[PDB]
RNA sequence: GACCGCAGCAGGACUCCGGGGUCAGCAGCCUCUAGCGCGGGAGCGAACGCGGCUCAGGGAAGUCGGCAAGCCGGCUCCGUAACCUCGGGAAAAGGAGUGGCUCUGACGGCGCCGGGUCAGAACUGGAACGGACGCGGGGAUCCCGACUGUUUACUAGAAAC
RNA sequence: GAGACCACCCGGCGCGGCGCUCCUGUACGGCGCAGAGCCCUGCGAUCGCCUGAGGGACGCGCCUGCAGAGCGCGG
């Protein structure tokens, strides 16, 4: 939802990310991030309140593995900067399955969620202990 | 065979030749349309970048996240020392293009830009205006002079030189510059306002407003001969290539059997004239003005002088041009300001509510040495 | 006439190899002297060599103390420059000690 | 200005400089420099640093 | 250091004697004795090459193939699977400790008088310790040849012999 | 501030100091009613204090000091 402001995608494509919601799923690996026109040679990039198409690992319950589904990042290690001068950083890359039309798999999410996610999809916001 | 995987070409064709600049200094080229019936003003200014700092500003953008937020956004201070007028020149729009009809100077030509006339000044004849003084100096050749540019030129440019005293670097010769008069109802009433400039300082809080938007030309900071990865931005190629992995692999085809302009060659990688356009000013002061870079949140004296100076460049002794962004060229180097051609029409209003007076040489924690020594006490 | 000069040899041997550290720095006092004695020969006492080569050839000591004496005459003028022990380098600049 | 405070070195971070890092315990630590992060994240105790203020704290440098 | 390769040729060519420290070491890293400063010197600190060093976030998405690098590694104690020709696998896989000081036990030849290993405890130190050095990354499969060996000196070390 | 060499931009340069600021993280030494303990009244890794110290700098300001502009070449 909304205009971004573009931030420093920390994630490509091969990265696996942590789960925050209750789906079940232990990580979650990046197959590629929507709304991506590409440059030859360049792998697909990701930041937080990106929707990306991620497959449940092995260690996720099997009726979510083996489909392509869409998630939401909601932490990233890499520090980006907001238009304010603010550098913020997560101690870990994390995300969340939401459906595109926001819909979240999960009815909890565990950890800190950054602001940028909260804003772009309101459904992460509600759902968020903390918007850091 | 065609090329497989479409991909764009790597640099601009319209940038080359990528030679060291052969003009001394950046070169204002076009100036801003006249637009006959404005007011009367002068439309560039020379001045030597001081150094970036970051303020934090109130962002009225309508329609954008920000709107009724606050930015921290990196700003150029540009050093510009008062430039003293001392000629101006009259051009024709000829069929040949503007043609000089002649530039009238003054009766009295500082030592600065008599320094910029002899390569070296003490051991000199220093004869330069010796008879232009003596035919001068009533004023009467001068007011000739001033009548015939009125007769006969269409564009009138003042000649100034920026006094290179008032400034940190180590120059002595004064960097002289046309400036275009615009916005004249009349030529004579162009020269008019010129000559009431002749031998006299101007200022750029009267060439310049805070919120109008210029373009900054200044030949940039040089790396020497540099290598096609690192000059046109080509891919590296893999590390199993032998011979070396930093170079174009092919540099054309068979047929043409020669090689092309547009084709990347390793060569001088810095040093050329540029121009940075649309950059909005942030706030034209002086580094007199003790409070000059105080705010309603500083509540302390605060002025341009960051703490421990400016790194590489000096006390910015006297007035200040402060831009937002960057402009081309290094610390020292002269950039050359111009009203913009094509200015950006929608642009946030400038409130500032902070400017950081903190050391840039080090990681600096006090905006002012007062600070620091309580701190440590 | 007798000239009392610091020389900082971590500012001489800066911007070169660390390996030529103090034959370079040996070579920078020489020129050094050149323009403070105003002499074109310049004759190094082997306590200068001795204390350049202490910290071996890579690191040269941060200053040296150094006496240069205008020796000569008759275009016969060279240096003998010895080197002056100090506890530390203060207020320390050149001083034109020697009289005549 | 509005200014907040290293959560290791224990000095006031101007606007604009430093890095926050919000870590899953939900707390967000702000740091005056990458030497005020990388001893907190190389888990060195700033009562051991000496610049820091928790050592002045300590030995009543900065009571 | 003079032999043999056109040469006072980063090429080969048989032996004898072989100190100290660190260490399991004739390893690596420094040094005593002895030898000695090699077909040349300066300046500069471009691209590029070569021999390295480091790199945010991700982690093979690169590529014909993880080529190259990187990881691992010393010792002590735990803890070890399938399979097997019962010998192995196996350092399987994995974990944990390690520095310096200040002590306490053991162990011979006693009055004496030697030992230098193996334990155990305090106390310390930016959360540090095989602090340089030396020094396996590992696991699951399939094909082939049982194995140790051997080979096209100077493009094939292989499943070939 | 510019560079392979040249060229370019500047020039009484520049060297050594003194401040300022910044980097690292509290110097040697002295002291102590610190110290596990030990055996001696001595040893001892460490710890505190003096000491946001000491050391450093290629950034800024200054000079209190030696200096620094060819009777060189063209012309």
């Amino acid at each position: 939802i909304g205009n971004k402001f573009r931030i420093s995608c920390g994630l490509p494509v091969g990265a696996v990310i942590n789960c925050a919601d209750n789906s079940g799923a232990k990580s979650l690996n990046m197959i590629a991030v929507k709304n991506w026109k590409g440059h030859l040679n360049r792998f697909p990039k990701a930041s937080v309140g990106d929707m990306v198409l991620i497959t449940v690992g092995r260690d996720g319950k099997p009726e979510l593995r083996r489909k392509v589904t869409p998630a939401v990042v909601v932490r990233q290690r890499k520090v980006w900067r907001r238009k304010d001068g603010v550098w913020i950083y997560f101690q870990d890359n994390a995300g969340v399955i939401i459906n595109p039309k926001g819909e979240l798999k999960g009815s909890s999410i565990t950890g800190p969620v950054a602001k940028e996610a909260a804003d772009r999809w309101p459904k992460i916001s509600t759902t968020a202990e903390c918007v850091h | 065979s065609h090329r497989k995987f479409s991909c764009c070409r790597k640099g601009n064709l319209g940038y080359l030749p990528r030679k060291r600049c052969t003009r001394g200094r950046g070169r204002c080229k076009t100036f801003p349309p006249d637009v006959q019936g404005a007011p009367i003003h002068l439309t560039a200014f020379l001045g030597y970048k001081a150094g970036c700092t970051h303020v934090m500003r109130f962002i009225d953008h309508r329609g954008s996240n920000l709107h009724n937020r606050q930015a921290i956004d990196q700003a150029t201070i540009i050093d510009a020392p008062p430039m003293i007028c001392t000629a101006i020149i009259g051009y024709a729009k000829t069929p040949k293009g503007l043609r000089a009809v002649t530039t009238v100077w003054a009766a009295h030509i500082a030592e600065p830009a008599m320094r910029r006339f002899y390569r070296n000044y003490f051991h000199a004849e220093k004869t330069a205006f010796s008879t232009y003084m003596k035919k001068a100096a009533d004023g009467t050749y001068i007011k000739e002079q001033l009548g015939r540019l009125k007769q006969h030129a269409d564009v009138i440019r003042i000649v100034a030189h920026t006094q290179p005293a008032l400034t940190p670097l180590k120059q002595k010769k004064a960097d002289i510059m046309e400036i275009q008069v615009n916005g004249g109802a009349n030529v004579a009433e162009k020269v008019d306002y010129a000559y009431a400039l002749m031998e006299k300082p101007i200022s750029i809080k009267d060439v310049f407003s805070v919120g109008a938007q210029i373009d900054t030309i200044s030949i940039t900071r040089g790396r020497g001969f540099e290598g096609v990865v690192t000059r046109w931005g080509v891919t590296r190629l893999p590390r199993k290539t032998r011979r070396g992995n930093r170079k174009v692999a092919c540099i054309g085809a068979w047929h043409p059997a020669n090689v092309q302009y547009t084709v990347a060659r390793a060569g001088q990688m810095g040093y050329f004239h540029r121009t940075d356009t649309n950059k909005q000013v942030f706030m034209i002061d002086t580094a007199e003005n003790p409070r000059c870079c105080t705010t309603e949140f500083d509540l302390t004296d605060k002025s341009i002088n960051p703490v421990g100076g400016f790194v590489n460049y000096g006390r910015v002794q006297g007035d200040f041009i402060m831009i937002k962004g960057t402009c081309p060229g290094p610390k020292r180097r002269p950039v050359v300001m111009r009203n913009a051609l094509l200015p950006h029409r929608n642009c946030p209003p400038v409130q500032l509510q902070w400017i950081s007076t903190a050391s840039k040489f080090g990681h600096g924690i006090f905006e002012t040495v007062e600070e620091r020594r309580q701190f440590y006490a | 006439i007798v000239y009392e000069h610091t020389i900082r040899l971590n500012k001489a041997v800066r911007g070169k190899p660390s390996k030529k550290a103090a034959p370079i720095a040996i070579r920078a006092i020489r020129a050094q002297v050149e323009k403070l004695a105003k002499v074109e020969d310049v004759r190094l006492d082997p306590s200068v060599n001795v204390f350049v080569w202490s910290r071996g050839i890579r690191h040269v000591p941060r200053r040296i103390r150094l006496e240069v004496r205008l020796e000569g005459d008759d275009e016969h003028k060279f240096a003998y420059v010895i080197n002056k022990d100090v506890e530390n380098f203060k207020h320390l600049t050149t001083e034109k000690k020697g009289s005549e | 200005p509005r200014i907040e405070h290293c959560s290791f070195c224990s000095k006031p971070v101007y606007p604009g400089k430093g890095i926050c890092f919000v870590r899953n315990d939900s707390r967000v630590f702000r740091f005056c420099t990458s030497k005020c992060h990388r001893n907190f994240k190389m888990k060195r105790n700033p009562r051991k640093v000496r610049w820091t203020k928790t050592y002045r704290l300590l030995h009543n440098k900065d009571m």
